[PDB]
């Protein structure tokens, strides 16, 4: 699959940066919400 | 043709209930049976005893139009299922064919050979 | 099976897909249905034979599948309309290639003959196109 | 033995490569099969039975392909409504997405739609694309174990395939 | 390297007498001429049957874990939940403690059917197995 | 199953049973009819399986001689004008000349 | 990971699950035959008609058991054999994986059994429906008529063979051995008088479309000389024959559908049968009559339109719907949904075996689940209050609040609400015949969905409040656990159904 | 009948429809013995007018044996009437006669609902007396009993016995012309 | 009828006819003949026995766990069955509960090892 | 069972679904055919005799006949 956007230099992004902007990425799941965490499962237990 | 506001005394002669013969009763909920309202009873057994009395008396029993277009409705139907045909012709759509595009293979059949 | 490699690839094996003329379709159908009787003979004959001779102890095992050699020249003849010889060794060398596939997954990989009709039929394909 | 049903049209029909004339009326079962009943019922009638099984299955694999592009291509789009605002997201979307999406629209995929009406070269081409997407993936084995039936002895043997064929590739030169 | 470090695993477990049936079925498997069409036949035959996993094992555990319930609830009078919780307990551990059902007349028949080929020193059981390794 | 004899043992058998269900009286009754309508309907049964293999072979050598009457009526069965015609003057003269040799 | 071990898994089930029922209903016939003379019911206690209900009742659960078992196993193997097929894209090897059949039991009929996913949906209708007729039929079954414990027994025998043979005349012969089973139902279990000429009109009916398509498969079988559907792919039928075909086999069909205008047998025989067959004739038979539809026209190349057949299907759907409000009788008006339904089903097997037969296999089995909880309501209504017409029965949800309270649920069931299977089967049908006719597609969805459902609900609603003020000594008591339960199995499979796997719909 | 290189191919049998004939010949004939040998077990002076079917309304055996004897007559399958409808049906088909087919189909549903007609008379309020009296009880046939039984067992499964009989009369039809 | 080997000769065929004409090596020869080149008769034979003896074991557990759950829960109404069951010891009221499951529940585990493949070998 | 054990077809689909056909071609289908082929199998026998004298005939070839 393609990028399907246009695309943005990096000398663009460095400059996103400089301004105070952080880029998008997702984030984990917590322990809580994770189904494959010993949170996860000690409040299944209780 | 419409109800009677009258007030009627009760019918004499009306279709009522009538079982097999040996017949085992239903006898759910301490097999009360409670004895049935004469006119509620003719009510019940009146459409499926009701037939017409003339010839031609089907047509303008009502509305001659309503009962016209319903007896015309399959035509209807079918017409406008040709006109929706010829769009679907004109354009290259589903058509009312039988897709015989499986050559005769059946749905998830299953198609194994013995040894 | 309807596949042309791509001459200039990025990677080894890539194929573009085909779709043989109207007239190749026809032709290829209607023989094999007149000649179908020869592919059902070859794959009857192959089994007889290998039950026959094929023990190596058997006086015919040094004959192979020779007795087939009528069928599968007589398929030819049939599905060629008796234009292109009598045998498939005097086939045009555009189809030498996928009759030596045929032959090798008829007689040497005794593959079930569904692949074999499949070669065949590419030898018929490629006569075809060569001459249509 | 298959049979026929006695014919009542008074025809005559032409035979140029028998060089034989014959009425429609009389004609025995073996002439109604190859001159009456000699017309074709599928799309690929040069296929065998278990290749014509193939072709549909695969035609069958095909539309739901069409069907899975446009599904994907509007997953992307939701994406798309919720990581981009209002403000510029139908500049972003006009860029690739919306060729796309009109790419994979009513006639060129089967959709909800009943049948799709596809002639015989139209369902050879996308049985064609279905292949040339099977022969991409099973050069690298993928189709183990979601699209393919294999024994312990065909896996390893593929995996020794796919990891010669790795190596080749990668030590090619960059176009 | 790696690829070396993965054939010396190959000859390792050639070494090996309890990986020999594995890799002489692995040997069969790619039908190939160095073992003979009946030793492939038969060895297939002893192999299928030997890792069949029945399911009666599983139903002679539930027959005798409901039929000792089923014995000690019927004839026993007046029974004592101590002994019959201690004998649940003693039957459920025999049952983990046995093997499911291990067969031992299929496996010599293996290694009559391999020990015909030195699969140790066997340049061609080499060549056969290091393209196809589990 | 396999024997016919037993085969014909069991309806007759199944026979008796229904036959003293239908008349009402109690099974277990004129005993010694189980063992005659067994015997009965396994002589049967066994012969009618004989019969209809020797019908059948018997059946398949009719219609070997049946299929040159079919010939011979199709040839005879021809409009006239057609017997000398190029698709049946081959078989006719084949029927008429050759196969006249009495 | 596919094995061999699946394969005979699936194929032994369904042929040791039909031997199984077949064995339970042998030694139950045997058993009932010679242990009375007379073999009708001993007025007592100990009496083989308590065994013989128990043995009926528990072959046919355990055998739907193992029949959700060998679906299961059927569904695996149909999903990795047609992958197989796909596959392989090596033109060298093809695949040829050649059976071996079993050794304990023989091929009954001496045919190889062939399994399609359309066929064990209607043995699982059969199942499942046929247990619900039972058990509501355990009060008509009495001295001198018990022998018909057997029949849902018989049905599903008989069935088990229509859905697993490939032989085109066993596949006929098994259509055609469900008459006589239920006409022997209607005439002697059914406690109505005006029951036997229902059941004539049924047998005369029914019998007519067996006899064109009697006529179809004489046809198909004297120009080929074959019973086979391959044998049939490797023949080709000339226009005039295709045609003659598919009429008498359409009308045959729809006969038995029923369609317009030859529902006035179901119509009578409904109102007139036994709630457990009327459960059983509008939930399963029909749908019995749509395979054999499916079956015969999917074989065929038809090179005719079939816009007369969908306008056929479509006036039955219009007349059914029409007709909802001028019925005060329950059981007519199910009768009339019923109909309605199956216009509706029947009309998607109109475009040959496009993407439309999926939508009708899902809307056979929800309306198989729906009538049937339509019916049993109606039995229960009947059973309490000792009439079915709405002038004499109202006000249920005040004096048996969980039958009114089913009443209610029913309604939202029927109305497609989206969380059921009735709602999947309406977006499918709607769709497909909106991208082929969209203004008959909105008349069809206009008729159907709101002048029926306004009459269907207006016949419900009445029944359902008001005051049931009269004869308060004989008001009967709440819905019992066998009642509730089956009335809750049903919504569940309704709602439950809409998870099953995607692959076959 | 094909002929390639003067060489006749011969794949119909010209004695197939008199097997035919002789098989519905010899059905109906079965049939009629089952539906008189009930009427000869029972007192016959009790069935005079078409609404005296409710005399067979007796013990399960004779009531059964009419009301099946009735449906096979009338061709519902998979009685033994049914076979011969459905074969003649089959052979007009392969001797190409439709409209021979139509006329058959109208013959059969109007004869049909014209046997099923009496069905509805069976229904009966009481059970019947029809038995003749001998030694002061009703005198019941085993033998005719027993003839019934066999009739029913052929008239029920006579389907899966068809084969047999069509050999043999195939058999018979083979010699008209040789 | 004359697809024989009688009246023929290696030296009335040209090498390359001969060559591709010829029978393949015993192996192959012999999977051929007994249609055993992918899976043998002994493999077919195994698995058709693990079917039929996993069918009958699936049919006998689902057959004695309806049975025992309906012998066991239909003795009476609610607060008979309610006596009952108390009036019964320890073992009889385990043998009521656990036995009706644990068959039915042994069932839908042969099942699902019917329908899933953890043997396959090719795992890391 | 005994009853079908004539036929490798069951007795139901024997009565009906063979209408018009020998009971030769239905039972003994190599022996009909075979038969019908009695003409033909002597030009093939002909056709090899010519053909391993050097002299291909082109009229029967096609007449190459396995069962
Ligand atoms: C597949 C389809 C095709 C069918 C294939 C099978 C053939 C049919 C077989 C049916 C019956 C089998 C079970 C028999 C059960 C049994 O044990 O019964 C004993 C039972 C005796 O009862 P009982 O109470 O013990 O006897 C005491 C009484 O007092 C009465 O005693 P009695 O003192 O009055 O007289 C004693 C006499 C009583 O028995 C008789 O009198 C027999 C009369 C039968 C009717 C006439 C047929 C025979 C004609 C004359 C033959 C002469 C031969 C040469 C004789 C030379 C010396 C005189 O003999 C016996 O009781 C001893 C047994 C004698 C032999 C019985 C069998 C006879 C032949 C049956 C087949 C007939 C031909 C069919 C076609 C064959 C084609 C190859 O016998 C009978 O009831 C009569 C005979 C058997 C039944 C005949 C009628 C058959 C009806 C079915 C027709 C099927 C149609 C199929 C086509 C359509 C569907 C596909
Ligand atoms: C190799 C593996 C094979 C595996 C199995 C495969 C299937 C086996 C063959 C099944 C063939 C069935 C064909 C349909 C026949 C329907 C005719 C009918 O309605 O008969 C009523 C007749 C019983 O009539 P009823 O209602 O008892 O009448 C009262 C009595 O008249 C008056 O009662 P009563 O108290 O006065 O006197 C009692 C006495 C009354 O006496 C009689 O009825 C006389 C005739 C029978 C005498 C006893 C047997 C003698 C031997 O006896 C009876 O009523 C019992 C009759 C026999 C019942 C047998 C039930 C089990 C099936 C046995 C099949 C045997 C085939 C040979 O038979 C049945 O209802 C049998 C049940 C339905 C068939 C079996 C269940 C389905 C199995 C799968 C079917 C697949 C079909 C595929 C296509 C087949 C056609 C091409
Ligand atoms: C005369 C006796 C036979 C029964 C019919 C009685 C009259 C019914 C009727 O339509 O009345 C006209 C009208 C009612 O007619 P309507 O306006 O309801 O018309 C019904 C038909 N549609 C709705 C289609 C137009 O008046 C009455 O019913 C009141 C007086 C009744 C007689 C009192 C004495
Ligand atoms: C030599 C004979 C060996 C077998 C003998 C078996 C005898 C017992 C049969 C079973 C039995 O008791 O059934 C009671 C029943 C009694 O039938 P019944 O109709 O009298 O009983 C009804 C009355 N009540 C309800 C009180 C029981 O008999 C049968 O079911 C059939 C009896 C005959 C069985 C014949 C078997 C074959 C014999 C072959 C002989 C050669
Ligand atoms: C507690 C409840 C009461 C007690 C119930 C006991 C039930 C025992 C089994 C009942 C068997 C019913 C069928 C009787 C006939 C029979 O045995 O048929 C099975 C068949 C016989 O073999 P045969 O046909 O001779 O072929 C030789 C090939 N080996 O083939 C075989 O025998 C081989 C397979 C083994 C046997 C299969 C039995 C299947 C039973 C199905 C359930 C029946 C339930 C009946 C009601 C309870
Ligand atoms: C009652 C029992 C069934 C009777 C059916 C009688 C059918 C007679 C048909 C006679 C005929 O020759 O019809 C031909 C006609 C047009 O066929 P056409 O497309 O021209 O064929 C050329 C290629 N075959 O064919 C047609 O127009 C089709 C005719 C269908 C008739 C209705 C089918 C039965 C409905 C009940
Ligand atoms: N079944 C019916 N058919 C026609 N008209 C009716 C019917 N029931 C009620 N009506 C009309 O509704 C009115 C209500 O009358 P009702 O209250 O039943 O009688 P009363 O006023 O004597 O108590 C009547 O005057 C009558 O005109």
């Amino acid at each position: 699959m393609q990028n399907a956007y246009p695309e943005i230099t990096d000398q663009h992004r460095e400059f996103l940066k400089k301004q105070g902007l952080k880029v998008y990425e997702p984030k984990p799941l917590p322990d809580q919400i994770n189904p494959f965490s010993k949170t996860y499962w000690i409040t299944n237990a209780f | 043709y419409m109800g009677n506001p009258a007030v009627q005394s009760p019918p004499k002669e009306f279709f009522n209930y009538h079982y097999v013969p040996d017949n085992y009763p239903d006898a759910l909920s301490g097999f009360r049976i409670a004895y049935r309202d004469p006119f509620e009873v003719q009510h019940v057994f009146a459409y499926e005893n009701w037939e017409y009395q003339y010839d031609g008396q089907w047509w303008s029993m009502g509305s001659l139009a309503c009962n016209v277009l319903f007896f015309c409705t399959p035509l209807f139907l079918y017409l406008i299922l040709q006109v929706e045909e010829l769009n679907s012709e004109k354009r290259g759509g589903t058509s009312n064919k039988f897709y015989h595009n499986n050559a005769g293979f059946f749905h998830f059949q299953i198609y194994d050979n013995k040894q | 099976m309807f596949l042309n490699p791509v001459k200039d690839s990025e990677f080894d094996d890539e194929v573009k897909g085909f779709v043989p003329s109207e007239g190749e379709v026809r032709f290829v159908a209607n023989k094999n249905k007149e000649c179908g009787y020869y592919l059902q003979g070859i794959e009857q004959c192959r089994r007889k034979m290998v039950q026959l001779a094929g023990d190596s102890s058997s006086q015919f095992h040094s004959l192979g599948f020779l007795p087939c050699k009528r069928l599968v020249d007589a398929h030819y003849r049939c599905m060629t309309d008796d234009k292109f010889g009598s045998t498939i060794e005097e086939v045009p060398e555009i189809g030498l290639d996928s009759a030596q596939k045929f032959f090798d997954c008829t007689f040497q990989q005794l593959k079930p003959m569904q692949s074999c009709r499949r070669f065949f039929d590419q030898v018929v394909r490629d006569v075809y196109r060569a001459n249509g | 033995a298959f049979g026929g049903f006695r014919q009542t049209d008074n025809s005559l029909i032409i035979d140029d490569r028998r060089k034989i004339i014959l009425n429609t009326r009389s004609l025995n079962d073996f002439q109604q099969k190859i001159y009456l009943r000699n017309f074709f019922t599928n799309y690929r009638p040069d296929l065998s039975s278990y290749d014509y099984f193939a072709f549909k299955e695969k035609l069958r694999i095909g539309e739901l392909f069409l069907n899975e592009y446009r599904k994907r291509i509007n997953n992307e789009v939701r994406r798309a409504a919720i990581l981009t605002p209002t403000s510029s997201l139908r500049e972003k979307m006009n860029h690739k997405i919306a060729d796309q999406i009109l790419d994979l629209s009513s006639p060129h995929v089967r959709g909800a739609h009943f049948q799709a009406v596809r002639s015989w070269t139209d369902a050879s081409k996308i049985v064609n694309y279905v292949e040339e997407k099977q022969t991409k993936i099973n050069k690298y084995g993928l189709q183990f174990p979601l699209l393919g039936n294999m024994t312990e002895e065909q896996c390893a043997s593929k995996e020794d395939e796919v990891y010669q064929r790795l190596l080749k590739e990668m030590q090619k030169p960059p176009k | 390297a790696s690829q070396l470090q993965r054939e010396q695993k190959l000859v390792q477990s050639l070494q090996q007498e309890s990986l020999q049936p594995h890799l002489f079925k692995i040997i069969v498997d790619s039908q190939s001429d160095l073992v003979c069409e009946a030793d492939r036949r038969e060895y297939i035959k002893h192999y299928t049957r030997a890792n069949e996993k029945s399911s009666t094992s599983q139903l002679l555990q539930v027959g005798a874990l409901l039929g000792y319930i089923y014995a000690v609830g019927r004839y026993v009078s007046n029974p004592s939940t101590r002994k019959f919780s201690y004998g649940l307990a003693a039957l459920l551990g025999s049952f983990s403690l046995l093997n499911p059902s291990k067969n031992l007349h299929h496996n010599h028949s293996l290694r009559e059917i391999y020990s015909k080929y030195n699969i140790s020193t066997n340049p061609q059981a080499l060549e056969i197995l290091k393209s196809r390794i589990y | 199953m396999s024997s016919m004899l037993i085969w014909g043992a069991c309806f007759g058998l199944f026979t008796r049973a229904a036959a003293c269900k239908a008349s009402m009286i109690p099974l277990t009754t004129s005993p010694w009819k189980y063992p005659k309508y067994m015997i009965v309907s396994a002589v049967t049964f066994y012969y009618f399986d004989w019969y209809r293999r020797m019908a059948l072979e018997q059946l398949c050598y009719n219609e070997e001689k049946l299929e040159r009457y079919q010939i011979r009526a199709k040839l005879q069965s021809l409009k006239i004008g057609e017997e000398l015609s190029d698709a049946y003057r081959e078989s006719f003269f084949e029927h008429a000349v050759q196969k006249n040799n009495i | 990971m596919f094995n061999l071990n699946t394969i005979y898994l699936s194929r032994i089930f369904i042929e040791f699950n039909f031997y199984f029922l077949f064995f339970l209903f042998l030694i139950s016939s045997i058993i009932f035959y010679f242990s009375k003379i007379i073999s009708i019911q001993n007025l007592n206690q100990n009496s083989v008609f308590n065994f013989l209900k128990l043995a009926n009742i528990f072959g046919i659960l355990i055998s739907f058991f193992i029949h959700i078992i060998s679906f299961w196993f059927y569904c695996i193997y149909s999903y990795n054999l047609s992958l197989n097929i796909f596959s392989d894209i090596n033109l060298y090897n093809s695949n040829s994986i050649e059976l071996l059949n079993n050794s304990l039991l023989p091929n009954y009929f001496k045919s190889n059994i062939t399994i399609d996913f359309f066929g064990l949906i209607l043995l699982t209708l059969a199942y499942i429906v046929g247990f619900v007729s039972i058990l509501a039929l355990d009060t008509r079954l009495y001295w001198k008529n018990i022998k018909y414990i057997f029949s849902f027994t018989i049905f599903l025998l008989i069935v088990y063979v229509y859905v697993t043979v490939s032989n085109i005349l066993l596949f006929f012969m098994c259509y055609e051995l469900l008459l006589i089973p239920s006409f022997l139902i209607v005439y002697f279990v059914s406690p109505s008088r005006r029951a036997i000429q229902a059941s004539l009109y049924f047998v005369i009916w029914t019998q007519l479309g067996s006899l064109l398509v009697l006529i179809a498969i004489s046809y198909i079988i004297s120009i080929t000389n074959t019973y086979e559907f391959n044998d049939l792919k490797y023949f080709n039928f000339t226009n005039s024959e295709s045609t003659i075909i598919i009429f008498l086999i359409f009308l045959g069909f729809g006969f038995k559908a029923p369609i317009w205008p030859f529902h006035y047998w179901l119509t009578k025989t409904h109102v007139e049968a036994p709630s457990g067959f009327s459960i059983y004739l509008s939930g399963f038979l029909v749908k019995t009559a749509l395979y054999g539809f499916y079956k015969f026209n999917t074989s065929i190349f038809i090179d005719i339109d079939s816009s007369i057949f969908i306008a056929i299907c479509i006036m039955g759907v219009v007349d059914s719907s029409l007709k909802m409000w001028g019925q005060t009788d329950l059981k007519k008006l199910v009768a009339y949904g019923t109909i309605q339904e199956m216009n509706i089903i029947y009309l998607a097997f109109c475009w040959g075996d496009s993407c439309a037969i999926l939508g009708g296999i899902l809307f056979s089995a929800t309306h198989a689940f729906l009538s049937a909880l339509m019916f049993f309501l109606v039995d229960c209504i009947y059973r309490r209050y000792h009439t079915r017409s709405l002038v004499e029965v109202n006000g249920i949800l005040h004096i048996t609040p969980n039958l009114g309270l089913s009443i209610l649920f029913m309604l939202v069931f029927f109305s497609g609400i989206p969380g059921t299977i009735k709602f999947i089967s309406e977006f499918y049908i709607f769709s497909g015949l909106l991208e082929a006719s969209p203004f008959i597609c909105f008349i069809l969805m206009l008729v159907a969905n709101v002048l029926g459902l306004i009459g269907f609900s207006k016949s419900w609603f009445n029944a359902t409040f008001g005051m049931p003020k009269k004869n308060t000594k004989y008001l009967p008591m709440d819905l019992s656990f066998k009642e509730s339960y089956i009335i809750l199995y049903c919504f569940f499979f309704l709602f439950i159904f809409s998870y099953f796997s995607s692959i076959f719909f | 009948m094909s002929i390639f290189s003067n060489i006749w191919i011969n794949n119909d049998l010209n004695s197939y429809g008199l097997s035919i004939l002789l098989l519905n010949i010899i059905n109906y004939l079965i049939v009629f013995m089952l539906i008189l040998s009930v009427i000869l077990l029972t007192n016959l002076s009790k069935f005079k007018s078409l609404n005296q079917f409710k005399e067979f309304n007796s013990y399960n055996f004779i009531l059964y044996s009419l009301i099946f004897s009735l449906l096979s007559m009338a061709g519902i399958p998979p009685l033994l009437g049914f076979t011969g409808k459905f074969l003649a049906i089959l052979y007009s088909s392969f001797k190409s006669q439709y409209l021979l087919i139509l006329f058959m189909t109208i013959l059969n549903i109007f004869g049909m609902y014209f046997y099923i007609q009496n069905l509805r008379f069976v229904v009966k309020k009481n059970k019947s007396s029809i038995l003749n009296y001998k030694n002061y009880y009703v005198n019941i046939n085993y033998s005719i009993t027993l003839n019934i039984i066999l009739l029913n067992f052929f008239n029920f499964f006579g389907i899966l016995f068809l084969s047999d009989l069509i050999i043999i009369l195939n058999y018979i039809s083979s010699y008209i012309y040789i | 009828m004359n697809i024989s080997y009688t009246g023929l000769k290696l030296e009335d065929y040209s090498d390359e006819v001969i060559r591709k004409y010829k029978f393949p090596n015993s192996n192959e020869l012999e999977r051929f003949l007994n249609r055993e080149q992918t899976l043998t008769v002994q493999q077919h034979k195994s698995a058709i026995k693990l079917a039929q003896q996993d069918f009958f074991a699936v049919a006998g557990l689902l057959s004695v766990g309806s049975l025992s759950y309906i012998f066991y829960n239909s003795v009476g109404g609610k607060v008979i069955r309610d006596r009952i069951r108390a009036s019964m010891p320890f073992p009889k009221r385990v043998l009521v509960q656990v036995l009706p499951f644990v068959a039915l529940g042994t069932a839908l585990i042969i099942s699902r090892r019917g329908i899933e493949g953890h043997n396959h070998g090719y795992k890391q | 069972g005994v009853w079908s054990n004539i036929h490798p077809t069951d007795k139901v689909t024997l009565s009906f679904a063979n209408i018009g056909r020998p009971f030769r071609l239905i039972y003994r289908p190599e022996i009909f055919l075979r038969d019908q082929q009695a003409k033909f199998i002597q030009l093939e026998k002909e056709h090899i005799e010519k053909s391993k004298k050097g002299e291909f005939v082109e009229t029967t070839s096609p007449l190459v006949l396995w069962n």
